[PDB]
Parts: C-alpha cells; sequence; structure tokens
C-alpha cells in the first residue's frame, strides 16, 4: 500500500507538471518534428531533381 | 509570545488534542514532575491549538488561561538545566543508537508511529498495523481516484496534439521511405 | 534542434569551426558581409569559406522521432526520475538526521529540566512545611 | 568508494578540495542548483568549477550475475530495484515524519518543564521570602 | 538536425571536420573503436580527438504524454520499444 | 604535503556493493546495450 501511494503521489506529481507545461512541450515537440520532416522532403526533392535532370540529359 | 512555541514552530504534532484526556493522564502519572510536566503540556497544546488552529482542525477551541513569567526567571531555569545537564553524546554515538534500533526492529516497524517499546504484545501490533493499512488504502484510493480525474482531463486536452504528432510522425515515417526509394532510383538512373 | 540568430530550425545549418555554434546559412552569410566576418558575442573573426562546415545527416538509419517513448528517452527519464528522487531522499534524511539530533538534545534538556524540577519541587515542599511551622510556632 | 549523496559508487565521481567528500557530477550539480550553491552535508558554498575536482581511475569492472543475461530477467530486476528504492523513500519519509512528531512532542514537553520550572522558582522564591520575614519578625532564642 | 549513428537527436552532437554528419559522442567513440578510428560509412579515418567538432545548442525536450506518467507505465513502455527493436533488427536480417 | 588531498567518507547513506542489481549500473549497462543494438543495426542498415 505505500509503494502503490507513493506511485500514485508520482503520478500526480507527474500530471500536475504535465498540465503546467503541456503546451510549451507539445509546441516544442512538434516545432522539430515538422522541422525534422521539412529537412527529409526536402532532401527527397533535391534527390528527386537531380535524377530528373540525369533523366533529361539522357 | 504567550502561546506555545510549538504553535509558531513547524512540524505540528496534531490538529486535534484532548486537554481533558490528557490532563487526565497526567493526573496518573505516577513521579510528581512527570505529572506537572505533562499537565502543562497539555494545556501548552490546548492553547496552541485555541490560538493556532491547524488546517482540518475544528475552530471554536477554548484557550486556557496561565500565569505570567518574567523572561528572567525563564533564563535561570535554563541556565540551571545547563548546569544540570551531563555530557552531551556525540553525533555517532546517536548515529550509531538509530541506526541499532532501525537494525533490530524493523524499517517498516520503525516508520510506524504505533510501535512502541513497550508494546511488545502481538495483538496490539496487529491492530494497529490493520488500522495503518485501512488508512493507507483509504488515501490510496483517493490518490488514484484524484489521479484518474487529472489524467481524463489531460487526455481529453491533448489527444489532438496526441493524435497530429502521431500522424507527423507516419508522414515523417513514409517519406523516408519514399526518399530512400528515390536515392536508389536517382543512383540506378545515373548508371544507366 | 535550433539556431542561434535565427531561434528557429536551420534548413541548411553550419557550424563554426572555432566555436562550434549553428546557425543558418543565409542570415550567418548576411551577418558575416554585415559583421565583417565576426561572430555574434565573440571578438573573434570567422572566415565564411574556411571556419563553416555544413552539417549532412545521413538517412541511412531509421529516423527515430523525438518522443518520450523513445528508448533513450525513457533511458534519460528514468534517469533524471531517480536522480530526483535520490536527491528528495538525501534531503529527506538530512530533515530526519537533523530532526533526530534535535530530539535527543530535547531529550537530554527534558531529563535535566525534570530532575531541576524535582529538586526545585522539593525545595518549595520544604520551604513550605518550614514556613508553616513557624507560622504555627510563632503565636 | 562510494558517492556520499548515493551511497554506491559513482561512475565519474567528484571530490570537493574542502571537505574531501566524493560525490557524482550531475546530483551535485543538481543539489547546488537547488539549494543555491550549498555543499552537502555543511553550509559552506562550494564552486563546482574550482572546488570540485574529477579523479582519473581506470573504470571498475561490476560482475554481471548470470541471471541478467536476458531482456525479461534484467527487466524485472530493474523493476524489483525501483519498487525496493520507492519503497525505501517512502519509509524514510514516514519516519522523518514521525520523528518529527516525536521532537514536537519533545519540544513540547521541554517547554512545558521550563515553565513549570520558572513558576516553581517564583513560588520558591516566595516561600523563603515568607520565611525571612518570619524569621526577621520572630525573636530567635 | 539529427544524430546519423542513433536517428534521432543526439544530446551531445559531434561533426566530422571532413564529412560533418552528425552522430552521438559516445557512439562515435564506439565506432571509432570498434573499427580502428574510421568514420562509418566512408574509407577516411577518422580522429575522434582532433577531427570531432561538439555542438554547444540547446537540449530537445520530449511531449510527455498523459499516459506515460507512471513508473510502471514507463517500464511496460521501455519493454514494449526494446521488444519492437529486437523484432526491428531480426526483420533487417531477415531482409537483408 | 600541500598537492596530496586526503579523501574523507560520510555514512549518511547504506553502503551499497557495486553489484549488478544497482539502478545507475542497469541503466549503464541498458545504454549500452542500446548502443550495441543501434551499432548492429546500422551496420545491417548499410549493407541492406
Amino acid at each position: 500500500a505505500y509503494t502503490a501511494q507513493a506511485y500514485l503521489s508520482a503520478r500526480r506529481a507527474h500530471l500536475a507538471l504535465l498540465d503546467t507545461h503541456g503546451k510549451n512541450a507539445w509546441l516544442i515537440g512538434n516545432w522539430h518534428l515538422e522541422g525534422e520532416v521539412k529537412a527529409v522532403e526536402k532532401e527527397l526533392a533535391e534527390t528527386k531533381r537531380e535524377i530528373d535532370r540525369v533523366s533529361l540529359a539522357r | 509570545r504567550r502561546r506555545t512555541q510549538v504553535m509558531q514552530r513547524e512540524l505540528p504534532r496534531t490538529a486535534v488534542v484532548d486537554i481533558d484526556a490528557l490532563l487526565r493522564a497526567a493526573d496518573e502519572i505516577e513521579d510528581p514532575a512527570r505529572a506537572l510536566v505533562a499537565r502543562e503540556a497539555a494545556l501548552l497544546m490546548a492553547h496552541d491549538a485555541a490560538k493556532y488552529p491547524l488546517p482540518g482542525a475544528p475552530p471554536g477551541v477554548k484557550p486556557v488561561e496561565i500565569p505570567r513569567f518574567s523572561d528572567d526567571e525563564l533564563a535561570e531555569a535554563r541556565l540551571q538545566i545547563l548546569m544540570e545537564m551531563k555530557e552531551k553524546p556525540a553525533p555517532e554515538v546517536v548515529h550509531a543508537i538509530w541506526n541499532r534500533r532501525e537494525e533490530n526492529l524493523n524499517a517498516l516497524r520503525l516508520g510506524l508511529g504505533y510501535y512502541d517499546s513497550d508494546s511488545e504484545d502481538g495483538e496490539d501490533d496487529v491492530a494497529n498495523i490493520r488500522a495503518t493499512l485501512e488508512a493507507a488504502l483509504d488515501r490510496l484510493m483517493a490518490s488514484a481516484e484524484k489521479g484518474n480525474k487529472l489524467e481524463k482531463k489531460l487526455n481529453l486536452h491533448l489527444g489532438g496534439y496526441k493524435n497530429r504528432a502521431e500522424m507527423l510522425r507516419k508522414k515523417l515515417g513514409e517519406a523516408h521511405a519514399a526518399l530512400e526509394k528515390a536515392r536508389n532510383a536517382l543512383a540506378g538512373f545515373q548508371v544507366l | 534542434m535550433l539556431c542561434a540568430l535565427s531561434g528557429e530550425i536551420p534548413e541548411e545549418p553550419v557550424v563554426s569551426k572555432k566555436t562550434g555554434v549553428l546557425f543558418e546559412k543565409r542570415l550567418i552569410l548576411k551577418y558575416l558581409e554585415e559583421h565583417n566576418n565576426i561572430e555574434p558575442g565573440t571578438t573573434e573573426e570567422l572566415d565564411p569559406e574556411t571556419d563553416l562546415l555544413p552539417i549532412k545527416t545521413s538517412r541511412v538509419v531509421r529516423p527515430r522521432p523525438p518522443n518520450f517513448t523513445s528508448i533513450p528517452s525513457l533511458l534519460k527519464a528514468f534517469q533524471d526520475e531517480w536522480d530526483a528522487l535520490v536527491l528528495e531522499t538525501y534531503t529527506t534524511r538530512e530533515q530526519l538526521a537533523r530532526v533526530r539530533e534535535e530530539l535527543a538534545t530535547a531529550l537530554y534538556q527534558h531529563d535535566a529540566a525534570v530532575r531541576v524540577i524535582a529538586r526545585l519541587t522539593r525545595e518549595r515542599d520544604e520551604a513550605r512545611e518550614a514556613l508553616a511551622r513557624l507560622t504555627v510556632t510563632g503565636a
């Protein structure tokens, strides 16, 4: 019961911290993920452009 | 300043203090100086509860009147007690005593405040452990209900953000796979 | 991550070989053309063609999103939680040791005060008996 | 040796230049951040950049038990260690609360003893003054 | 930018002086020790003491999910992640 | 006498032996296992 109460208190503290900083954390994570996806899409677009240039020359 | 020192200090002992039962227990003390000290401590606890009601305690506690005492008398009593005080034990000795207490008695037994040195009866210890377990179960149930409500509120708040993050991650993985396929196709096209 | 000057994710990040601070390519180029190729916050001069190195991210490995459910992220969170619990336990143990030392000193002082109170009560009883005897004899 | 803050051997320990107490770098940094540059066990301020010096020694090889050769057994061992640490922290908190309650009761008893000692001193002084007045008024043979 | 060795954002990023590939410092040191100080994916030798430049920037903080707020939930998530990593490694070996 | 500084020990915590059941040791072992698995997966991905 004491271990369960300690786990419940830790979960409550984590939930309080989440309610405090959830918007900031979600915004930062979404911005980082969007930046990584944009970088990957840019690399794929550059590779496709190089492939199209080689195909046109051939 | 006329109130009890424990009221103005930290770590309050009890929100609810019974002056009458504590005075009756003080009257049952065989030693007269100890009985007077216990009765004065009961009066001080009642005055602390009346003047400084802790959170959760009922209000309207009746204060107890006491005679005025000069600070010089208290200083003289403190000087007499210091003169009557013997050599103070070292911190290592007190630490060894605490370690021996925590080694002989169990750590969970020492943590429980109902495990007294004179309580050698297994029935009283079992009843105290059952009461402590019931209180801990009630507290854990209340904490679990509060945490469940908070988690439900947080999930209802952030489900859209979680779904958007999952969709973005899936799109990023598909884009990475397409980028690898396009790189392979570009290398093959250059060779061809 | 983030850029030092722009404050966002750089599309074409570069790293200074002297300071190791990442920056966007266009913003750092304009600053070097505007600040005589001197980095912001430092008096050192950075070469726009030599001190700047591009950053390349190969997509050979599977791209792991930086979520809290990631295995390295879970390990870091567990390490942080263990460190916080250890710090809380150390503070609680220090407070408990201070409280135990204070309680031992208070118990020794209470024993000395109880002895002094018993002596004072005996002296007061003897003085009251002497006063009663003097009042009875003093007719 | 073992770290002072944790009781276990740190992977990259540091030593204070004042008391010579070994500790972990991250734990000491977090404690200094939380306590506003206060050393553990004392009130003096030790700068981690200057007063804390690292120790350059060979890494101690921990003997891995044969039970920790699988993911599930290692996971169960880590879960048991975490549960034991959580139970130890809860027991330490309960023991600190009980010690605080006992110290509060002892302080209340000591304040009661001080008040009773002041009252007894006043009563004894009054009785001594009455006895002295009776002896002065009385004709001793 | 992300670490090329871990597939995610490195806590302590390091870049080669010639290749310019971001990677974790511990991963780069382990790869140099396990390949006689050679850059992975390249035929050029890499010096971790001189050619490796650390990156001094802020640390990316992952958003904590509401479900992942307990020690047992974290342990279950870690076990699921380890099982998924093992299954992915086995599937990658079979595909190779 | 000056360049050498002695090391003191504090008994605030209990003496934990350096076994395989330590939380920090388990974390370090898990990190090393993750790094080795990542290196193996990277080599397999390069070969693939």
